RNA sequence: CUCGA
């Protein structure tokens, strides 16, 4: 998904929700700390999550889900 | 209000980039491009480069 | 990155920009933000239009 | 079907200047091989001298002029740039140049060692007009490959050179053009066996005996990173 | 105050000041760069808060 | 105002 995001654009619908799922991903790594689940093979915060998002690991209810998970985790 | 005034000449000298406008007399303009070695221009077959 | 001082585009998007090469200028901005860095991959990259 | 191999056959000296080398005996497509991988070397990298720091006494920069002199300073630097040293024992060399007197200042005139040789004595320097008038500079040559500008220099460089060191671009390399031609080889029984005459033209500055030699070691150097590393 | 054009320069080390001659103004025929000094003058600041 | 696309 660096050339082209033909293969991203697929899975989530559209080109604007897309962006700002890419978007929300994108920090958790940037200043969160959350680690990536793709290899990196040395790439920026931007092409890791537009990677994460084409092989179906991350979308935005897997995003709503695993972070209400860890506020629950983090009530405990 | 000025005490004194002074005045630097420097003299620049410039070659041709890629970027430098080259025009003939014709109305041809032009964008330098690259510049090639010596032997990668088309030769004729009595040995000048073009 | 190359080196000199002249932006090198590539020869198939000048029917896009009606650019000729005989003097002219273009212009460079920079996304910053990190919305902004994927509003030009996924919406604006010549590989989309 | 074994193979034949080329030798160094024939060298004759046209001029000065020109020369004409051939090569014989080639096969079909290696006559056309190595005539253009020898004219793609030899144009590029070749050791030549050439002349890089001129330093003239009362002089400032180059944007100035001399008294009883005729042209501008800087072209006598663009004059200096032509001129065809050969330097043999050492690998730098200054040079003093002293005129006096009504009359051009040519190339002959450099008050030079043993080693160097001004292959080109009726070179054109200066012009001189008055009598009391007088010039004397000092001319650094050294040895070099391909060009290298006078920015690169003065880029790379770190100590406080004085004022009136004034920089010259150099161009080292000694062939100025080169031609060659595939004939029909002269064999009794292998007919179609071919010949390869390059055509050099350089200045006087290098020897088409040793050219060749230099190309084609740099030729076998480059090879030998395919022949066994994969 | 009035300005003043001085070889003494505040912050600024002796790798500036190479070119500049005794009275502050660059040498004639001195080869210079992007960014180097050619006239060292110095103006008077007003106290200010810290 | 003059020039460039
Ligand atoms: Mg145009």
């Amino acid at each position: 998904a660096r050339v082209t995001v033909q293969d991203a654009v697929e899975k989530i619908g559209n080109r604007f929700d897309l962006v700002l799922v890419a978007a929300r991903r994108a920090r958790q790594m940037q200043v969160g700390g959350k680690d990536p689940l793709v290899p990196e093979e040395n790439d920026k915060t931007t092409v890791i999550a537009l990677r994460e998002i084409e092989e179906g690991l991350i979308n935005n209810q897997i995003l709503d889900v695993r972070e209400r998970q860890e506020q629950q985790e983090q009530e405990a | 209000g000025v005490l004194k005034i002074v005045k630097v000449y420097l003299a620049v000298k410039r070659r041709i980039q890629p970027g430098d406008k080259m025009a003939g007399r014709h109305g041809n303009k032009g964008v330098i491009s690259k510049i090639n070695p010596i032997e990668d221009m088309p030769y004729d077959e009595n040995g000048t480069p073009v | 990155l190359i080196e000199g001082k002249a932006i090198q585009l590539h020869p198939l998007v000048c029917a896009a920009y009606n650019a000729d090469f005989d003097g002219d200028q273009m212009a460079v901005h920079v996304p910053l933000t990190l919305e902004a860095q994927l509003e030009a991959r996924a919406l604006m990259m010549s590989t989309n239009n | 079907t074994e193979f034949l191999k080329p030798r160094l056959v024939d060298i004759e000296q046209v001029s000065s200047t020109h020369a004409k080398v051939t090569l014989e005996p080639l096969e079909r497509g290696f006559g056309h091989t190595l005539g253009n991988a020898l004219r793609r070397i030899l144009l590029s990298s070749m050791p030549g001298c050439a002349v890089t720091e001129v330093e003239i006494d009362g002089v400032l920069h180059e944007y100035s002029t001399k008294e009883g002199v005729q042209e501008d300073i800087l072209e006598i630097l663009l004059n200096l740039k032509g001129l065809a040293v050969r330097v043999q024992g050492k690998d730098e060399v200054i040079l003093t140049l002293n005129k006096s007197g009504i009359g051009p200042v040519t190339a002959a005139d450099i008050t030079h060692d043993g080693d160097v040789e001004i292959v080109k004595p009726q070179h054109v320097i200066c012009h001189l007009t008055d009598e009391n008038a007088s010039i004397s500079m000092r001319i650094k040559v050294q040895r070099g490959r391909g060009y290298v500008p006078a920015s690169t220099r003065i880029h790379s460089e770190e100590d406080e050179r004085p004022i009136g060191r004034l920089l010259v671009d150099a161009c080292y390399s000694p062939v100025e053009r080169i031609a060659y031609n595939v004939e029909a080889a002269r064999v009794e029984q292998r007919t179609d066996l071919d010949k390869l005459v390059i055509e050099m033209e350089t200045n006087g500055t290098i020897d088409p005996e040793e050219a060749i030699r230099r190309a084609a070691t740099i030729l076998a150097e480059q090879l030998e990173a395919f022949v066994d590393l994969r | 105050g009035p300005e003043e054009i001085t070889a003494d320069i505040p912050n600024v080390g002796e790798a500036a000041l190479s070119k500049l001659d005794e009275s502050g103004i660059v040498y004639i025929g001195a080869e210079v760069t992007g960014g180097d000094i050619l006239v060292g003058k110095v103006t008077p600041k007003g106290e200010t808060q810290l």
